């Protein structure tokens, strides 16, 4: 056949199978980097998270303890 | 899930076929270079399964986790779900480490061959799907909810970090198999291997009781 | 090494059985006759299994005895006594009486609710 | 899977035995008894059978394995199991 | 076959035990009938309650799938012990210990789920607010009745 | 522990018979003795497995299924502020002005 | 080498 | 979040109960609160066939996005600004709910001081 | 009904006057022609039944049963002519005469407008049935099987005769049309408790009711194949058909008299399903399968709802074809190996690939795979018993699980695994055997396309 | 047990190595531990006391049970393996060919001509095979399942048909 | 007729099998099957990528393509 | 058209006119034109041929008209001849009422699909009409049993009329 078996030895590889595998492995990493560069928010956060303790009583309308 | 899970099964079929119907990972190894295209699909499928950013599995799984920890939920179910997400990286590491890495452990008559176009094309189509199908779909489906996007930084990245930690820990565990040490199994190890004894107990006890009652009491 | 606690559905490995070891000429004599019986039956089967002119089934008396034992032979060897009657009473009458009260109680409760109008049947018109 | 042949099976059976440090590869022949000629014991013969199983990817039961006492006997046993007739 | 070769009543003498064991192709020593409780076993040999999976795979059986030999007495429950049904082969973990671990895991999981249902996890956020008297009309509220207004303010 | 001389001889004799039986399983050159472009093939497949069925189904749906009430029920089209209605020419008003906070 | 494949009669 | 640790392992009486919140009048402490405006009419949301849970105070932004999605078809990568407008509005809606929780917590804290000093 | 009674009788002159070598061809062909014309009975109306004369009428309940009965006669002839080949010629014609006379009694039984005419024909079917079992069965026990069949039936029938005659005295008529308009309610009393029992026990034994079923596995295991076919397909349904008619005049007493028999059926169906898991005899397994299926029919008839009556009618037809097919399938194995032991001949899908398809289809209908009419009937019954009491879904659910287990166990044990080495007379399936199987399954699967004609009068 | 003491030790040795292999996985690590395990067997190789030797076997088996791999490696076509009995559905007994239709047999004229010689050879040999088993079997039947070889030329080993003509391990 | 490689070439030196023989040699033991395992550590089976190297397969060309693409996108966006 | 729009009402259709905001060609537009050319036109002509043959053989069928007869209330006790006709009439009306409930159910289900996410508010009339008709059908026919008859129906009504009278007496 086009590929003969070997005994106790590394098998015979075609150029086509090696090249195609490298192309799709590269395409995976190009894709992730391209998306990460353009959509980094989707993995790190889209909006700031406010600190509730930083809000003043005037914003929250907490009346002074005297009243 | 349909894309990369079907691909993973097809990649394992490629390995099983080349190793004369061998399915035990302990008897594989060294296939990373011997089977280059099956290896690329297996790595892409594994990364898609573990929610690697922007692969098909990230667009569903990642949203689910962030909705899970920002919801009014059982605290135990949330904690169980996160730990299982880490376990996903661990067993994904196992398949890659044992099937593809290290030295070959299969028989001597090497017949590895992944060069059939039917095999290459069928996996090739699912490989493209496992890279872009998630992105394509999320950008085309109409919105039918209110996605939760405001949350603490640590709730946003919980899915990613527990996955990374699982990868790191899984790698350390895999490396210890190489050391020249022998350890007796733990009760935990046996429990995991024997599937919590559920098949062992229940598939002997239920059949026995029902079948014995059928003959002894119902009939005789 | 915690020992092996064998059960009905988890038998005892022969390697851990004392009976396997500490053999005597008396046991070895027993294993001899068991093997002799096996070979006598094997020979009788092989002579019919290998017969060129045999087309059909090799009737096995062991199989006929098994099927005959588990049907036709039971009643002649039956005795009405405490064990058979207590088991017969428990598993023949008992389940019927149990299910009677389950369904009768449930149906009686529902019937009362329907009379008082307390069971919702707004769209129930298929029965 | 590529088919087996009697010559092919013999080659690999001898090949494995030539990689066993307890045998003399020049003194080895298809008809060498593992104890009478090669002077091995039975613990060694279990290992040889174990290595033949690993070589061909199938198991020889212990009842059958303990009788294979020279390389030709192994070659015959494998050929019979795999339906090799040449 | 013939009546003398068919199963019979419980054997009552050492000689009747000998003819029974002969009939079932057994040794008079190895032949032991079921107890005579009146359940209908008769003289059928009681055999070791072992699954067919336990028998030697490599022996050359007359019925390899059943792992039976032509003519040997069949267990009373042979059809329950075929390789498709009840398996009694030894387990690498004792039976009782297996039950303790599986039960313990399951029982513990259920308890922790209740604890998590009493102490639910939620975010520090007020109730989500909807317009038009909490969408009274949309949810199916009666058009004729005038709903109790629901007013939401800024903050 | 090896074979007895009697056993070896029987294994020898069965082996010659078996290898002869296996040899006889091979087929002769004349056996079995039987009794007496892509575009085109994909073009014929599309014709017989798409066009002809979709002809039948459209005829079935148009002149039999849709002639009965409520056999095909469509979700009504979404109407957005500013849309124009084809059936009438009615123009849907735009929404009121936003605070335009960005 | 093409071997003969034993099958039950398919004729009937 | 930390709030859970405080409520469960600490004094829960000063932490809001998410189910029953709010437990103070809306105007208590606020001189003249305004009422939240709603842009989209009920008929527009009805005609747009929005999912009932999407018919909140940001619905007008959702309607704009949905109209843009249909009109930009098949360019499924357009309408990014409209999506973000809707997402940002929902973010602001979420922060408002966060303030409501903090307000409730501080009032509970206040009412504990205002009770303790009156107690002693 | 004379357009069916008379040509059925003419089958007897035809068989006796046929050339010695044409008795099977002639009787089979002309019994198929009679089956064809029976479709004219499907001239049914929404309000009125089809009332031909003072003696016979045909509604939507009896019409499908009549068509099942007349379809079965040609199938029984095909199934018998092999094992009767060595039979004496006159004794072959007498065998066929017993089958023709059974069809005659049966089609008159299902169309009798008067209940005492129904009783006589209902009883008359015993004689040909008993003679078939005891004359042309193969084993010693066929004689005991005949006696159990005879005396179980008569123990129940004779009380029914007294009750019907008492009913005619008090009401003045037993005409079923008249009973519909002159029916009066039954008020509680020990006198009516035993009138109710007398009216229902004869039919309960025929179904059979669990507890009273012991005659059935005996009869099946000893009957010849044609006897087993009619027994399972039709004669069991005489109990169901009789109950569906007589319950008209038992109201409202059926409200509480049903309880002991619903309990027996609901629990009995799980017990007989589980018995099938441990049966060693293939025919006995199928016999016990019928008891489990007919338990549902008894429950459905007794809860007296429009959905339950539709379900019972479909179950009786679906079971008739499926159980008859299963007996025929097991028989084809028996004609080869001459034993009914299920485990004797295994792995037959390797040796008889097409007969293994029939085994698969027969099993799938037996476990009620949707949308078969087996599933339609069983589902409608389960819907109605759920409204009767919600907890019944537990018992219905378990039975469905156990029914699948023994149906596929029978398939796996006989058809799959390894073939038995020493059994070497498994000849290729004959055309007669394959046509017999297809004439069971094809009409059964065709009825799924148009199930209203087997759903009964309440459709 | 009909196994001698030697058979039990050798069987335990093999079984212990295979379960050791499952634990180690890596071939270098397995080689290191297989040699230490062999050293332990060599340690008591010369124990001449049967009582002690049997006692050593008992403890060894006890240790193996504690240390056995819960999921050991199995050769795919071995009992319990993932390919055990995978091909039984394709093995068809040769007597099925007697039922072939003549039109089916006409397609392989040469195969069925040879098949007739084997069937002819089977009939001719049968009588001598039964006779040979009659003359060599002691009164009271056989005591073992061993069968004799042929003792003359032109004789075939008794009971050979179903061994010689058994289905190929990869039939279709 | 298949050609097996000459058996003399399988040596344990320079492989982890040699470390095993050194550890066993320190106890007085030997590994007589070491050469039957050597072929798994020699030839094209020697030197297999690490787990990180496995994941990073194709990263080099993927990163280069990513760098080119963004630069190309930038140069267009500016103009 | 084919059915009656009164029995099966459909609210007037409102279709938004296309508002393409993209330069790209719309795939649906051209596939629609292909579908009309390749499927609709040939299928339409084949139908017009068949409609020509039917017009050359025009014949009619009729919907049966059932005269009204006295109901079971007017029948003397055990007078089968009058009972039979009243009983058959009651059976015919039972089937018709079953199909009335099917029509109202069909409207309800068509509305639920047509209105989409707004069905909860836009199918209130259909739900109300369905609720009322199911109440009327339940009162007439529910719980009569498999052996239902005009007599059992009448007895059920009388029992209901008695209960309503007694409650009215309490008022
Ligand atoms: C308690 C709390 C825990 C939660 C319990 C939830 C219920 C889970 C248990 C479900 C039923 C358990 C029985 C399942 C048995 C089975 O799955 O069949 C497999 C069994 C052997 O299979 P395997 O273990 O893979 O063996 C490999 C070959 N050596 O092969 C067999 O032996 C089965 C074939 C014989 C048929 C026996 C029938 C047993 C009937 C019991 C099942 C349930 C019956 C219906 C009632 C349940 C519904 C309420
Ligand atoms: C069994 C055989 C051995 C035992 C002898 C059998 C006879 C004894 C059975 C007694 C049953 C009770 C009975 O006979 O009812 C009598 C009753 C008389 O009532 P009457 O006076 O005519 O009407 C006005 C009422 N004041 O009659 C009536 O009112 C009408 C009753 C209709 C006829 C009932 C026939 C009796 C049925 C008894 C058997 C029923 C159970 C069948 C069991 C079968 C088991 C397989
Ligand atoms: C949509 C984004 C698309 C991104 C596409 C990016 C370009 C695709 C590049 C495909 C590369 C194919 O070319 C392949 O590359 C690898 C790595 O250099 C080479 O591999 C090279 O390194 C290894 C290890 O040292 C050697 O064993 C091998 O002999 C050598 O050739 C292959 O021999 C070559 O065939
Ligand atoms: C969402 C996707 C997340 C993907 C995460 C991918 C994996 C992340 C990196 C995990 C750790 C990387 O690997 C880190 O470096 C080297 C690998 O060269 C390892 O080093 C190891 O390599 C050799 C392998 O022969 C071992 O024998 C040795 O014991 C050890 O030094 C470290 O033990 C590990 O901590
Ligand atoms: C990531 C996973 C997250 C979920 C983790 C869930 C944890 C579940 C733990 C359940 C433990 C149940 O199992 C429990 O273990 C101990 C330890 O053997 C058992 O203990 C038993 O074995 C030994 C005896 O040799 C002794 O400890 C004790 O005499 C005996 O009772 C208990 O009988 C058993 O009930
Ligand atoms: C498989 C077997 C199934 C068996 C099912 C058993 C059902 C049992 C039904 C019991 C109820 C019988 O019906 C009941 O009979 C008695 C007859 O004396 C009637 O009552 C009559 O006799 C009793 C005497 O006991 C008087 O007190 C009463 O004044 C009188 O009217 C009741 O009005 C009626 O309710
Ligand atoms: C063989 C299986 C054995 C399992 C055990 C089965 C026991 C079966 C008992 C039969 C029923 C006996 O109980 C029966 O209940 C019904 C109610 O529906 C009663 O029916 C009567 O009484 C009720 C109130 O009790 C009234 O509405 C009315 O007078 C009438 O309906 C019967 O008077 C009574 O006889």
């Amino acid at each position: 056949a086009h590929i003969e078996p070997r005994y106790r030895q590394f098998p015979q590889l075609t150029r086509s199978q090696v090249i195609q595998a490298e192309f799709f492995s590269a395409t995976m990493w190009f894709w992730i980097l391209w998306r990460f560069w353009h959509d980094s928010d989707a993995v790190l956060g889209h909006f700031p998270y406010p600190d509730p303790s930083q809000w003043t009583d005037e914003e929250l309308g907490i009346p002074p303890d005297d009243e | 899930h349909a894309f990369f899970k079907a691909m993973l099964f097809m990649c394992s079929g490629s390995i099983i076929h080349s190793l004369n119907d061998e399915q035990d990972i302990r008897k594989m190894g060294g296939l990373f270079k011997a089977m280059p295209f099956t290896t690329t699909a297996l790595i892409v499928g594994s990364l898609a399964l573990t929610g690697m950013p922007f692969l098909t599995g990230f667009y569903s799984k990642d949203l689910i986790i962030e909705a899970a920890n920002t919801s009014y939920t059982n605290a135990w179910a949330l904690l169980m779900t996160l730990i299982a997400t880490s376990f996903t990286a661990i067993y994904s590491t196992r398949i890659i480490f044992f099937a593809l890495l290290g030295q070959p452990r299969f028989p001597t008559l090497v017949n590895i061959n992944e060069n059939n176009p039917l095999l290459i094309n069928s996996i090739k189509r699912l490989l493209i799907g496992s890279l872009f199908a998630g992105y394509i779909i999320s950008n085309n489906i109409p919105p039918t909810t209110i996605p939760q996007m405001t949350m603490p930084y640590y709730l946003k990245t919980t899915a990613l970090i527990v996955t990374i930690l699982g990868f790191i820990l899984a790698l350390e565990i895999s490396n210890m198999t190489k050391n020249l040490k022998y350890h007796y199994p733990s009760n935990a190890f046996k429990f995991s291997t024997l599937l919590g004894y559920f098949p062992t107990i229940m598939h002997r006890l239920a059949p026995y009781m029902n079948l014995s009652m059928s003959q002894k009491s119902a009939s005789s | 090494f915690p020992k092996y606690e064998a059960s009905r559905l988890s038998s005892l490995p022969t390697t851990l059985d004392p009976a396997e070891y500490d053999i005597s000429s008396e046991t070895r004599k027993a294993q001899a006759e068991r093997l002799a019986i096996r070979s006598r039956l094997k020979r009788e089967y092989q002579l019919q299994y290998y017969d060129p002119s045999r087309r059909g089934v090799i009737e096995d008396p062991a199989l006929v005895r098994w099927t005959y034992a588990r049907s036709a032979n039971i009643y002649p060897n039956f005795r009405p006594n405490t064990k058979t009657s207590l088991l017969g009473a428990l598993f023949g009458i008992g389940p019927l009486v149990f299910w009677y009260y389950v369904f009768k109680t449930d149906r009686d409760r529902k019937e009362k609710l329907i009379q008082e109008g307390k069971l919702d049947r707004t769209f129930n018109i298929s029965y | 899977a590529p088919p087996l042949t009697l010559e092919g099976i013999k080659d690999r059976v001898l090949y494995v035995l030539k990689l066993y440090d307890k045998i003399d590869p020049e003194k080895l022949s298809v008809n060498s008894h593992f104890m009478k000629d090669l002077g091995l014991d039975s613990l060694d013969q279990v290992e040889i059978i174990m290595a033949m199983e690993d070589e061909f990817g199938f198991e020889i039961p212990d009842i059958d394995a303990e009788k294979l006492m020279c390389p030709q006997e192994i070659v015959d046993y494998i050929a019979d199991k795999k339906d090799v007739y040449e | 076959i013939t009546k003398d070769m068919l199963p019979g009543p419980y054997p009552k003498t050492p000689e009747e035990r000998a003819a029974a064991a002969k009939k079932y192709n057994m040794r008079v020593e190895d032949y032991e009938p079921y107890p005579d409780d009146g359940t209908g076993y008769g003289d059928y040999p009681k055999l070791p309650d072992r699954s067919q999976q336990e028998r030697d795979p490599w022996y050359d059986w007359d019925h390899p799938d059943l792992r039976l030999n032509w003519g040997e007495p069949m267990h009373w429950d042979l059809d329950m012990y075929i390789r498709n049904r009840v398996d009694t082969s030894p387990t690498p973990v004792n039976w009782n210990l297996m039950c303790k671990h599986l039960f313990g895991f399951v029982a513990f999981m259920l308890f922790m789920f209740w604890v998590g249902e009493t102490y639910p996890a939620y975010q520090p956020v007020g109730p989500k607010q909807y317009p038009y008297n909490n969408l009274y009309l949309e949810r199916g509220g009666d058009p004729n009745k005038e709903p109790e207004p629901v007013v939401h303010y800024e903050i | 522990s090896g074979y007895t001389p009697e056993e070896k001889l029987r294994l020898q004799q069965l082996r010659e018979l078996r290898r002869r039986w296996l040899k006889d399983q091979e087929l002769s050159p004349r056996e079995p003795v039987l009794p007496p472009y892509k575009t085109y093939r994909h073009s014929i497949f599309a014709f017989t497995h798409v066009l002809i069925p979709v002809w039948i189904i459209h005829y079935y749906l148009k002149y039999h299924v849709t002639t009965k009430p409520y056999t095909i029920v469509e979700k009504k089209p979404r109407i957005f502020p500013g849309d124009t209605i084809l059936e009438t020419g009615e123009v849907i008003p735009p929404m009121k002005e936003f605070p335009d906070q960005h | 080498k093409r071997l003969f494949i034993i099958k039950p009669s398919g004729f009937y | 979040g930390a709030h859970l640790a405080r409520r469960y392992l600490g004094d829960a009486s000063v932490e809001p109960d998410p189910l029953r919140m709010p437990t103070f009048p809306p105007d208590y402490g606020f001189p003249e609160r305004k009422e939240r405006e709603m842009v989209a009419t009920q008929q527009e949301m009805n005609d747009a066939q929005l999912v009932l849970q999407q018919r909140d105070y940001c619905a007008h932004y959702l309607i704009r996005f949905l109209k843009c999605k249909r009109d930009s078809f098949p360019n499924f990568l357009a309408c990014k600004h409209e999506r973000h407008d809707w997402d940002y509005c929902e973010h602001l809606d979420y922060v408002k709910r966060m303030k409501e929780f903090e307000r409730e917590r501080r009032l509970l804290q206040r009412k504990k001081r205002r009770e303790q000093r009156e107690a002693d | 009904m004379l357009k069916y009674i008379i040509p059925t009788i003419m089958l007897m002159p035809l068989t006796w006057l046929s050339k010695n070598n044409m008795i099977w061809v002639n009787s089979t062909a002309h019994s198929l022609l009679i089956s064809f014309t029976s479709l004219l009975l499907m001239n049914q109306f929404g309000d009125n039944s089809l009332n031909f004369s003072l003696l016979f009428f045909s509604d939507s309940l009896s019409t499908p049963l009549l068509i099942l009965t007349m379809w079965l006669l040609p199938l029984m002839l095909m199934a018998s002519q092999h094992h009767l080949s060595k039979e004496n010629l006159t004794r072959k014609k007498l065998f066929i005469t017993m089958l023709i006379s059974l069809q005659l009694f049966l089609i008159m039984t299902f169309t009798a407008m008067e209940l005492i005419l129904f009783y006589i024909l209902f009883e008359a079917t015993l004689v040909p049935t008993l003679i078939i079992i005891t004359r042309w069965g193969n084993q010693t026990e066929r004689l005991n099987a005949g006696l159990y069949f005879l005396f179980y039936t008569l123990a129940g029938s004779l009380p029914l005769l007294v009750a019907l005659i008492y009913i005619q005295n008090t009401v003045g008529s037993l005409n079923f049309l008249m009973l519909q308009y002159w029916v009066q309610p039954v008020h509680n009393s020990w006198s009516n408790v035993f009138m109710w029992l007398a009216c229902m026990m004869a039919f309960m034994v025929k179904m059979p009711l669990y507890g009273l079923h012991l005659w059935l596995p005996k009869a099946h295991v000893e009957a010849p194949i044609a006897g087993s076919m009619v027994l399972a397909a039709v004669l069991l349904k005489l109990g169901g058909y009789g109950m569906l008619r007589i319950t008209l005049i038992l109201n409202p007493m059926t409200d509480f008299m049903a309880y002991p028999f619903i309990m027996l059926s609901l629990w009995g169906m799980i017990m007989t399903s589980s018995i099938c898991l441990r049966q060693t005899d293939l025919k006995s397994l199928i016999a016990y399968s019928s008891v489990s299926h007919m338990a549902l029919v008894i429950v459905a008839i007794l809860i007296q709802t429009p959905w339950s009556y539709m379900g019972a009618t479909a179950l009786m037809i679906a079971h008739g074809l499926t159980s008859s097919m299963l007996f025929c399938l097991a028989n084809s194995n028996y004609e080869r190996i001459h034993s009914r032991t299920m485990i004797l001949a295994r792995g037959l899908q390797t040796l008889l690939p097409l007969m293994a398809t029939w085994w698969l289809l027969a099993s799938l209908t037996n476990l009620a795979l949707p949308p078969t009419i087996n599933l339609i009937g069983e589902l409608f019954v389960v819907m109605s018993t759920f409204s009767w009491s919600n907890i019944t879904i537990i018992l219905m659910g378990v039975n469905m699980v156990i029914t699948a287990l023994y149906s596929l166990y029978m398939l796996i044990m006989t058809q799959r695994g390894k073939y038995t080495y020493h059994i070497n007379n498994i000849s290729p399936s004959f055309t007669r055997e394959n046509a017999l199987m297809s004439l069971h399954i094809l009409p059964l699967l065709l009825l799924t396309l148009n199930p209203k004609i087997i759903l009964g009068p309440l459709y | 047990a009909y196994l001698t003491h030697q058979q039990k030790v050798l069987r335990l040795y093999k079984r212990a190595l295979r379960h050791l292999e499952s634990w180690c996985i890596h071939r270098d690590k397995y080689r290191y531990f297989a040699c230490l395990l062999r050293a332990r067997f060599d340690e008591h190789k010369n124990e001449k006391d049967m009582v002690k030797a049997t006692q050593l076997l008992r403890e060894a088996e006890e240790e193996f049970w504690h240390g056995q791999h819960p999921q050991p490696y199995i050769f795919p076509e071995s009992p319990g393996g993932t390919s055990y009995e995978r091909y039984e559905c394709y093995k068809v007994p040769e007597w099925c060919l007697d039922d072939w239709h003549p039109s089916e047999k006409a397609m392989y004229p040469d195969y069925f001509a040879k098949r007739e010689q084997w069937k002819k050879l089977r009939r001719e040999s049968w009588e001598r095979e039964v006779k040979q088993l009659q003359e060599e079997t002691p009164v009271g039947g056989p005591r073992t399942e061993a069968l004799p070889p042929a003792r003359k030329q032109g004789d075939l080993p008794p009971l050979w048909w179903h061994i010689v003509t058994r289905p190929r391990e990869r039939p279709m | 007729k298949m050609e097996l490689p000459d058996y003399k070439q399988w040596k344990i030196e320079g492989t982890p099998l040699e470390t095993v023989q050194e550890k066993l040699a320190a106890r007085g033991l030997r590994d007589p099957w070491g050469r039957n395992e050597a072929w798994r550590y020699m030839g094209g089976f020697a030197n297999n990528v690490s787990f990180v190297g496995a994941l990073l397969k194709g990263f080099k060309w993927g990163f280069a393509a990513f760098v080119v693409a963004i630069g190309a996108e930038y140069y267009l966006e500016s103009q | 058209d084919s059915w009656d729009k009164d029995v099966y009402p459909e609210p007037p259709r409102r279709t938004p006119a296309p508002s393409p905001q993209t330069s790209l060609p719309n795939p649906i537009t051209y596939l629609t034109k292909a579908f009309d050319l390749l499927v609709d036109r040939p299928v339409t002509l084949v139908r017009e041929f068949i409609e020509r043959q039917h017009a050359k053989n025009k014949y009619y069928y009729y919907h049966r008209e059932f005269r009204r007869v006295p109901d079971i209330t007017e029948c003397q006790e055990k007078d089968v001849l009058c009972m039979f006709e009243a009983e058959m009439q009651w059976r015919r009306d039972y089937k018709v009422d079953q199909e009335i409930v099917n029509i109202i159910q069909e409207r309800l289900k068509a509305c639920q699909q047509r209105e989409g996410e707004s069905h909860r508010q836009n199918c209130a009339k259909e739900l109300e009409q369905f609720t009322q008709v199911v109440k009327a059908y339940q009162d007439r026919y529910h719980d009569l049993g498999a052996h239902y008859s005009a007599r059992k129906c009448l007895a059920k009504q009388k029992q209901r009329m008695l209960a309503e009278r007694k409650a009215a007496k309490e008022a």
